[PDB]
RNA sequence: GCGGCGG
DNA sequence: CCGCCGC
């Protein structure tokens, strides 16, 4: 799952750039939230970016990010906005059978794992 | 009986390791303590701060360069340096290439005492023509910092990266349990370690040991 | 599960033939002697007390583990009833 | 699609796609309701479903 | 705190006291495990008395289930050596020894 | 003797049970559920020798 | 004799939560308080 | 800068004990194993088996004496009782007292070297011509032991009773923010032991060290 | 075969 | 449906 905070206020990084640097340093106020309704990023994926999948999770075991939040990462080929529990299952699922590519080839990432998701990834 | 240590390694990277059997409940009062070792007190290297000429912010883009600043960055919290000793607290690579090739981390020009481990690692792809030049980082530190935990200013424009310290990537631990004879209810401790090349899940796991006995004998004088 | 399921039941016109095959193929391995196999050299079962699985804890795990194998043959009419329990005692201490 | 063919789940996926947009409105397919074997039904004509999902078995109860 | 990590379990989890009770269901009414025995004289069924437990029944509710599988043998074994051919149960116990 | 050696012996340490483990190895057992309504009421699993006297089954059966 | 709680054994709550014992954990690692209390049995919150 | 183990100990029960600074998160990677050990691995004492004179079964009542034999060997597991020497593996205490009297721990017949800190422990109440003489059993060990296992026979119509070897009712951690030290990020670990008298807080901390340490060793010889 | 409980 | 406990 993803969480959703607070919008304080303007979400509009959508274009600005000045609206990259005051909505993150908003952030490091008290005023925008690291899941903020900010339509392309939210405050929350501007902070971190993650280069390879292991990078995810070692932040999280540091405190730096709790598992559902949005934050982006690099995978394979493309830079890729979802959470680290996201990405965690995916490599669950790629670990489970050994075919990695057929494995996120046939489980959505794109919502939390409900009975069903996962009835039909079974 | 005495804990048979087996061990199945292949590589540098990953780490199979064995030992039973345990009294109840030890294999977790292991496996854990050393977990929390393995990624927060190993010492490695990471990428801290990096340096483009022509660059500003984080966010853009270098003409001749498909990469875009961030996914350049983050290729080089992927690369792996091994400093040889002691005097090499903070490093500062250097790199600069021209024109329609290809930028691989054996590119940067080489140091006295510094090894570049991670050579045919893809840097940055420049088109016809294409200036790329820049001076990245490199301390020798334990854990994760934070990029904005840290900020490193070398160059007052430059920025900061996050810091990919353990040369450790990801540990697991499993308690299942295993026969002996009399009693059945008895703990088998296998832990697997992965690492990025610098050294090896072994080397490691004697380190954090060490580390953790280090500590045990600091409970030695009263007050 | 087993050790490449998928694989045997891919060799097999019909489920229930697996069965047949590996049963009765269990059955020679410890009739004849337990000698009748075909991949006893490196990479054959295993236990953990000892290495002792080289010897005879469960026969059938043998079998497909044979049968995963293009060693033996299975058919409906490949060897006259009698004659193969002849010749089988001959080469087989 | 051609006969004798098992339609797999997409398949069928498939085919209600279709008769939305308007091309079918029935299925030719085999069943037991129609087998010639007098005391047993044949694979083509029970079908897909096992324990597993490739077609049956012949042989099973 | 977790207790085998000593990490907290991230989210306050409810605890008290709460009354609760040990129910006239012990396991001793629950396991019997037979290897062989006593068979009724009248019927061959490996009915039990006093120092051998009794079979469970298998019923043809579970034969069904049985047959279903294919389980050829598995049920062949269910109606012959493990009840009535007196030959085969021996010959089965022998084979085993 | 070996069954006089399960007559009144107490524990037979962990030679007989090495043995017992030894010789359950690759076989398997099957489990039956109260009522037995479909082919499922009965499974085959690995038995994995346990301290005590229930029986640990599987989750997700 | 005395019967002692085992692993069979099933206890239950007076406003029907009913179970058995599935698992007898060592004090030494079960949930435990920030003073050093320890708690007794753990009921899993799905059955509510 | 090295872990200044500091002490606070009151008694033989209570026993704080403070170490810092630590490299953020250590505090927890040792404060946890060593209380796991606390609990399950600490040597000590426990009533094994007890015989009443006129007593067949554990189930029976004798005369004069408001509590039942259960209710007796019951209130005896709960008697701390504190060894000196290894000479000493199996004592048995002896006691009888006649009449109108209240029975408590300290009626028990001295042993020398072994010593009983739980002194007004009630063991039970005698009316008039309430014969009470017993022969109870005590031994060193580890963890927790059912009667059933043990099975003790002095005298073929004594009753045995239940094993509660761990010398300590409780052990806490804390984790405390900072005392010295360039960054804040630091850990402050702060343990707190619980020891019912046989042994002392420092003392448990102390094996309990020791069996850490000894584990670690066991990843020598690999396989 | 009558009665009581459990799933 | 199955398992037990008792006149
Ligand atoms: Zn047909």
């Amino acid at each position: 799952q993803v969480r959703k905070e607070k919008k304080g206020a303007g979400l509009e990084f959508a274009t600005p750039e000045e609206a990259l640097a005051a909505h993150e340093r908003g952030e490091v106020a008290l005023n925008a939230p690291i899941k903020v309704a900010g339509r392309e990023t939210s405050v929350g994926r501007l902070k971190y970016v993650f280069a390879n999948p292991d990078e995810a999770l070692l932040a999280v075991a540091h405190g730096i990010v709790d598992l559902q939040d949005v934050v982006t990462v690099r995978y394979m080929g493309k830079r890729l906005e979802t959470s680290p529990g996201r990405i965690l299952f995916a490599r669950i699922v790629a670990e489970a059978v050994e075919d990695e590519k057929v494995a996120w080839e046939l489980i959505q990432l794109d919502v939390p794992q409900e009975k069903n998701s996962l009835k039909d990834l079974v | 009986k005495a804990p048979v240590f087996t061990v199945r390694t292949q590589g540098r990277e990953y780490g199979e390791f064995v030992l039973e059997p345990l009294e109840r409940g030890f294999g977790v009062t292991l496996g854990n303590p050393l977990r929390r070792i393995l990624l927060s007190s190993i010492p490695g290297t990471a990428v801290t701060s990096v340096y483009i000429e022509d660059v500003l912010h984080e966010f853009s883009t270098i003409p001749g360069v498909k990469e875009d600043v961030v996914e350049i960055i983050l290729n080089l919290k992927e690369l792996v340096v091994r400093f040889l000793n002691p005097s090499l607290q903070t490093v500062t690579l250097l790199l600069k290439a021209e024109g329609p090739k290809e930028v691989k981390a054996r590119d940067f020009l080489p140091v006295a005492d510094v090894e570049i481990m991670n050579p045919d690692l893809h840097i940055a792809t420049l088109e016809e023509g294409g200036r790329l030049n820049m001076e990245v980082r490199v301390d020798r530190g334990v854990g994760y910092v934070p990029a904005e935990k840290h900020g490193i200013k070398d160059r007052i424009n430059a920025i900061p990266v996050d810091a990919v310290f353990s040369p450790v990537r990801r540990v697991a631990f499993q308690v299942e349990d295993t026969r002996l004879g009399q009693r059945t209810d008895l703990d088998k401790l296998t832990l697997r370690i992965w690492t990025d090349g610098s050294v090896t899940p072994l080397e490691a796991l004697n380190q954090a040991v060490e580390i953790l006995r280090e500590h045990l004998t600091y409970f030695s004088n009263p007050q | 599960a087993e050790p490449g399921i998928d694989k045997l039941f891919g060799m097999v016109d019909s489920k229930y033939r697996l069965t047949v095959v590996v049963a009765k193929r269990a059955q020679q391995l410890l009739r004849h002697g337990f000698k009748n196999t075909v991949l006893e050299p490196e990479e054959r079962p295993k236990m953990q007390t000892l290495e002792g699985l080289f010897d005879d804890p469960n026969a059938v795990t043998w079998a497909m583990k044979e049968l995963l194998t293009g060693r033996l043959v299975f058919g409906e009419n490949l060897v006259p009833e009698d004659r193969l329990q002849k010749e089988m005692e001959r080469l087989y201490p | 699609l051609e006969e004798g063919r098992y339609l797999s789940m997409d398949d069928v996926h498939l085919l209600i796609k279709a008769a939305e947009a308007g091309e079918i409105q029935e299925v030719p397919v085999r069943s037991p309701l129609t087998c010639q074997t007098r005391y047993g039904v044949c694979q083509k004509c029970y079908g897909y479903d096992l324990s597993m999902a490739r077609p049956v078995s012949i042989g099973e109860a | 705190y977790d207790g085998r990590t000593g990490e907290p379990i991230e989210g306050p989890i409810v605890v008290g006291q709460m009354f609760i009770m040990k129910l006239y269901h012990m396991v001793e009414d629950k396991m019997h495990a037979r290897s062989t025995g006593p068979y009724s004289l009248i019927t061959q069924q490996p009915l039990g008395g006093k120092a051998q437990f009794g079979g469970q029944r298998f019923g043809e509710m579970e034969v069904w289930a049985l047959e279903a599988y294919g389980a050829a043998h598995t049920l062949q074994e269910m109606l012959t050596l493990k009840s009535d051919d007196i030959e085969g149960r021996n010959a089965a116990y022998e084979a085993i020894i | 003797a070996a069954r006089r050696m399960l007559e009144r012996q107490r524990d037979i340490k962990d030679e007989v049970w090495d043995a017992l483990e030894e010789v359950i190895h690759g076989k398997v057992v099957l489990l039956n559920r109260a009522p037995t309504l479909h082919r499922l009421g009965i499974q085959a699993f690995q038995p994995v020798l346990v301290e005590g006297q229930s029986i640990q089954l599987h989750p997700l059966v | 004799q005395k019967r002692k709680l085992q692993v069979g054994d099933k206890l239950a709550n007076r406003h029907g939560n009913k179970g058995v014992v599935a698992k007898i954990l060592p004090v030494e690692d079960m949930p435990h308080l920030p003073d050093g209390t320890p708690v007794d049995v753990i009921l899993n919150p799905l059955g509510v």
